[PDB]
């Protein structure tokens, strides 16, 4: 698998592939590893299937129940650092997941966290089994200097490379830029179509 | 008489369930009805002095995206009460994945307060809730009763103003109605009960249609339909 | 005189489940009987205001697809105990892979009743209620009492309307009788008893024959035998 | 009092286990005698309604295939404590491989009585059981007190006839009879005292002889003997 | 005065424990006392019917092969206990490999006796034992109270006839006796005190002799001794 | 074993084999792996037999206990997250099985849990030894725009392919559609013989 | 009359929650209030013998860095309380890194408290306090009732000068305000009330400024204010 | 008046456990006090009955070969906290090697019985004790009260002569002494006390002296000292 | 009136905690005062009898070697706590390495007052006590109340003599005084209360100066400063 998150002037950008495997055997052509996890944060998924669904729906319970009772959204430090809890409250029976939380609050955050709970923030973040490619791409053309537009660019080559170079990834990329001005927006299939046959990484 | 601990009556009554509903009746007053495509709630916030943080204070409790709450009665009973049916909504949504009958809902919360009022070394909730909101099935308003009672309504009072409330519903309501004639009609209902201190104030009131989330009105919205 | 929980009399008495039942006196009539081959719950629903939502409110609540139930008294204990039969059935379902005998599960419930006879420190359940259904012994129809007794009938009945529906039970019933007719008998039950307020209402009411599901009347059904 | 919850009199009683002996003298009578090989149990049966399930509702129950039991007292304690004899007897046939003495069978179920006589919090089971059947050591026959005694009898009674038939079973008792005369001797004893209401009915009654397994009669023979 | 559960007096008294002691006044009488080798114990067995089984109640109950009790009072407590004195005769079987000392076995039953006599929420247990037995030590033979107190004797008595019988073996008890005259001489005792009905009947009557096993005589042999 | 379940237009149409084994030993020639789970829905069994029949118990009780106090049917995705919940609260003593549960709503459904609680919708999915030979058939001749005969025809090919290619696979097939309008209807096993005849399966 | 454990009123009251409202009547009195950019509080305190450590003895105590809390009522009662308030605000910093929400740290306090209103075997806490502090919301004042009823102010009273500085307050209150013309306002409500004992004293007061942490006053600062 | 369960008085008295230092006043009188290098203990034995086996029951208990203790009040209560005093001893010596300190002794029994002081539900003990040995420090004389008080005497007494007793050795003790005037002194307290039934007895004694173990008298030797 | 288990009042009292001080009211008297560079406690000690182990009973007990404790009103209530103190520093020792503050532990102990204070099933405990000793932050003097209260002094008293002596400390304390004219007015205030029974007798009394441990005084010192 592979998912990436990247966080730029005004906004963080993030996407996964889609695809399920679950055995060697590649099973779900068309998954769901992006979720929206509050009105202004989400999370991505790269680890144990059954394990990382039962985070998102945790994830997706707290932070409801935040936001009713105290009528604010959580901040990204505090989902993560909550998410870092959980994942090492039990660590000798883990979570075989890594996990990137990412959104805005007065600032754009992304945020990685690893199977025994380590969270760290970084400007672009990514994780699963195409990583190192999508890693490679964001430290050859990343700049802090980017649009959004340039930044779902970035992204979607990205992902390509990773699909093109890796066996566990692949499928259709969802990609959902989370901005404060808009909100939380997944990409409709056909814009992210429309920029593949724009950058040329189809075939 | 043991008559303080919940036993049987010298001829069927639960005393201090009784005196639990009487507690109910001293609160503040709130309403609730359904309309064409979904359903409202106000509540009287009667702000008493100019020291409370009018707006910050709210009877009005959001349980869901997806169900509301408008309570009367002790009004810490209330906030543990209203607590517990949040934490049971988000149980459905991390066991089922979605929150499918508000009608479950009502039902585990007035499982809670049968509890209370069946065991001793305990009294019961001295409170009263109503629910509304839209599931699969579609529209619900329900009302919940110190004994754990539920009874399902197209619209319903709970407070002080039970009684006034429930005469003008049981005269005036109309089953279809369009939401600005609805919280007019509320508001009508609020007002005949309530100006008996010859005053109402602005009142709190939210409402949803169905297939959207959950709009608690404004300051300024609310008075122009005072 | 501790008279007030449940320990014995100067004669031979259970002081408070005696008060639980003049506490399902107070309740809403309902009966039930068996025909030649099955048998039939009808509940009265006198649904008071208009603004109760007709038929959401359900007193006969299947607790399976072959057992169900209709209750009278304290309507909360009632709602308890029909989930706790709920889910002893779903329980011998997963156990022994269907639910063979229907006179186990209301003996189940019962127990759950008699503990709450039994014990101190809780009031017993304040409900009645009748179990109908088929299992593979046949049509079955049970009573539930507040003490946990069960008696197993051709034709009973429970609430406000025990003493006057049980006499003309006792006079007018016959044993193998057609489905129709069978309503008709219960219908008439029904009035006679509760055509004291000089109204009865449309009833509700569900049926079984052995072999099928369950199906419970709807609206325009019942008004043709009322 | 504190004369409501089981502890001692100003002179030595235990008023409510007493209190509980007066509730099982207003049960319905029943009585058991052993013959030349065995040993029967009848209880009158007096089904008071024509819409009682005659034959179904059954007084005389088995607690194995070699032991069966008639009750008196609280019918809903009743079936409590018959269903833990049955569990007992199952926990003997899985601990030893056969149930070889009944008369550990009837001291663990007095054990049972005995704790809630004992232990504040709680009530005596009001009830009263005689214990019937074959062992290793031949016919037995037992009975059990609200207060967990057992004695054991070649013939004794139970019920609201207590007495009356414990006067005829102390003048008209012979130790070896056959299986005819006995059952004969036994509804002469159930009659003298049930004819005060100047009927009787057919009664229900079970018989073993040892050997065999057990045998509870139908309707049509006991009327032969009636 | 909450002079009804074990709680202390005005004055230094525990009236519960008083009021159990006066229960087991009420009881049947028995005695025991040792001879020139071992030590016996009689019961008086008054079997009032000719409907109980003479032989098979037995109120003299081995706890062990090298420990026998028989007891007064309440029954059901008496039979409760006495299954505890079993199985802590047994636990110190498999702990040590023997029953060494019977001071240790009555207490155990003692400190049974006491906390029950200590704790609030429950009562007293209504019984008086004697304990009868040789260890390692030699003969002993003990007596136990509703307190839970011992007290080792000679001779001692329970039941209704104690201070007439404990009057009787003050006057004429001799300390080293044969075991003929030795139980001649406690009929003498059952009898003085027990013939104010005018009758004694056979009594139930045990013996050890250091070294043997334990002997009940049967129906035959205690009619020579009466 | 294999099991299969094939989403089209306003049906879904699952099928197995029945054959169990239990043993290498191929035990019992006629078993049951499909159940029908509520009256819209029903469900394959492809693991361990006895796990598998304890989780059909559970799910059957949920979902009938369900029915009576809501008086309407469960959701599909809500059916297959509450049995990702249920094996996956537990999986360090897990159920060695795999699922597939399916069935309609307001939409047809068919859901893929695997052992360790990672449900995934899929238009088709398969479980079972002789899963990646209906994978392959299903692959090459699926398509969305079926009937709801031309759906079990197929489903009848590819678990034919399975029994011919699969030593595990084997014995009369049984398929259940369940469509929203005649609800679950299970065919007989005559109308099955005429589909192999016709279709030239048969030996 | 069981009106000596918390169940309820034959009118709905619960007169052990009453009681404890007057014991924090009879307290010392505090109070506090929002500025422009912040909130104080200030403590009555009346150091009354010259032996006790004036400034060592301090009623406005930090639950955090960013909340504190002055209290009235059972003073030990009172300890035992804000203690549990400072670990909930320390659960709260090691769950999600920061306390985001003063009103859920309130929250939970007062659940808490509903706790001891709702359960026997326990009275309520005799306590009152009131919570200060700024999060992202911005400055925040509340109020702790022994019932658990929490109100957000913007500035609010507590112990024996409730009524009195509630008045001068809901008089002569200025909703945006330098902080020193608001502790002078503050002084001026202590002073009304407390000048009956014709003496105030120096009391204590701190302050938050949005930004800033939290800064208590020395000795020599308060008395130029006062 | 809730003055039976132990809880405190209108000015500053705990009644139970008052009533129980009355209980522990009817008892029977017992002594100890220091000699020159030892301690001793003298029991009244009152052997009433000649059927009591004298030298057996024995009030002078070891609670270890370096502690001993005499006892007066309900024996019943006195033996179970005997027999804790023996396993608490036998604690100190798996856990330190050595009983080192016999006021460590002394203190866990009687924070035992403050314990059941304490809480309600149960009674305290009615129960008196003095401990004597010697340890590393030296020999030690103390005393145990029904709610757990301790004092450390170079001679004390208890029972029915307490004050009798505490008198004369107030009088006449004098503190380095050699052993046969020490039990001689002893026997002269005794005597002066329990000379109004006008007869003593021969009593039970025992002695330590620094460096031996245990050595309690024979029935021999006390008399030449009588 | 149920004023006998800790609840509130008609008023704002808890009636059992005020009765648990006027215990201590009856206790025996004690003080404590800080000087320059450290504190005091003095107890009286009035060894009543000559058979009391004068220097062996002590009041003035250490908790640790930088901390002391001095107690008043029951003794067995005082000797428990004084233990929990103890283990407490302890606890406080292996958690953080050191005692780094004496309030931590005085409000530890106080918290266990509370709790007792607060549930039922259980009175108060009716003692008071004094903590003295310097920490990091310096001499500190406490004091402890039934209810749990703390209060820093500079001097207090406790028991019998604690308003006289209260009334002494507050007309001629000096807050910084070398430690012999400390304890000359120590003596003085202990003289003038307790010379109403016309004699003082040696006290005992220890003292602390910051930087070295602990020193309890002997017999012969403490006689200069009398």
């Amino acid at each position: 698998t592979t998912t990436v998150g990247i966080t730029l002037k005004d906004a963080v950008i993030m996407a996964t592939e889609r695809r399920v495997t679950m055995e060697n055997f590649i099973m779900h052509k068309n998954g769901k590893k992006l979720f929206q996890i509050d009105t202004y944060t989400g999370m991505t998924i790269a680890g144990l299937v059954g394990d990382a669904q039962v985070l998102v729906r945790y994830m997706k319970a707290e932070l409801e129940l935040y936001r009713l009772q105290r009528r604010v959204n959580m901040p990204i430090e505090a989902v993560a650092t909550l998410l870092s809890n959980m994942l090492n409250q039990v660590k000798y029976m883990p979570y075989m997941v890594q996990l990137l939380v990412g959104g805005i609050d007065t600032a754009p955050h992304v945020f990685s966290i690893d199977a025994a709970g380590g969270s760290v923030e970084d400007i672009y973040a990514s994780t699963g089994s195409g990583s190192p490619f999508v890693y490679g791409v964001l430290e050859s053309q990343y700049s802090e200097k980017m649009t959004v537009d340039e930044g779902v660019d970035l992204v979607i080559r990205a992902i390509s490379a990773a699909k093109q170079r890796d066996s566990a990834s692949g499928g259709m990329i969802d990609v959902a830029v989370i901005t404060r001005k808009d909100g939380y927006v997944q990409l409709p299939t056909d814009q992210i179509e429309s920029r593949i046959r724009k950058l040329g990484l189809i075939l | 008489y043991d008559r303080a601990i919940t036993v049987f009556s010298p001829d069927g009554r639960l005393f201090q369930v009784e005196y639990a509903r009487e507690a109910v009746k001293k609160g503040s007053t709130a309403l609730g009805m359904k309309f064409a495509n979904g359903v409202l709630l106000i509540s009287d916030k009667k702000v008493r002095s100019r020291l409370i943080e009018q707006n910050s204070i709210e009877a009005i409790q959001l349980i869901d995206d997806y169900v509301a709450a408008v309570t009367s009665g002790l009004v810490a009973d209330a906030r543990v009460l209203v607590d517990f049916a949040r934490i049971s909504a988000q149980q459905e949504k991390v066991t089922y994945g979605s929150l499918v009958n508000i009608e479950n809902l009502v039902k585990r919360v007035a499982d809670q307060m049968q509890q209370y009022t069946q065991y001793g070394g305990v009294r019961p909730y001295g409170v009263s809730l109503i629910f509304a909101g839209i599931d699969q099935i579609g529209p619900r308003l329900f009302d919940c009763d110190p004994a754990g009672t539920i009874n399902e309504y197209k619209a319903t009072a709970i407070g002080s103003g039970k009684d006034a409330v429930v005469s003008f519903l049981e005269r005036e309501y109309k089953e279809n109605l369009p939401e600005k004639e609805a919280v007019t009609l509320g508001i009508k209902a609020l007002k005949s009960s309530l100006e008996e201190g010859e005053e109402l104030k602005a009142p709190e009131i939210a409402s949803i249609t169905v297939g959207n989330k959950y709009r608690i009105y404004d300051q300024e919205e609310v008075k122009k339909f005072l």
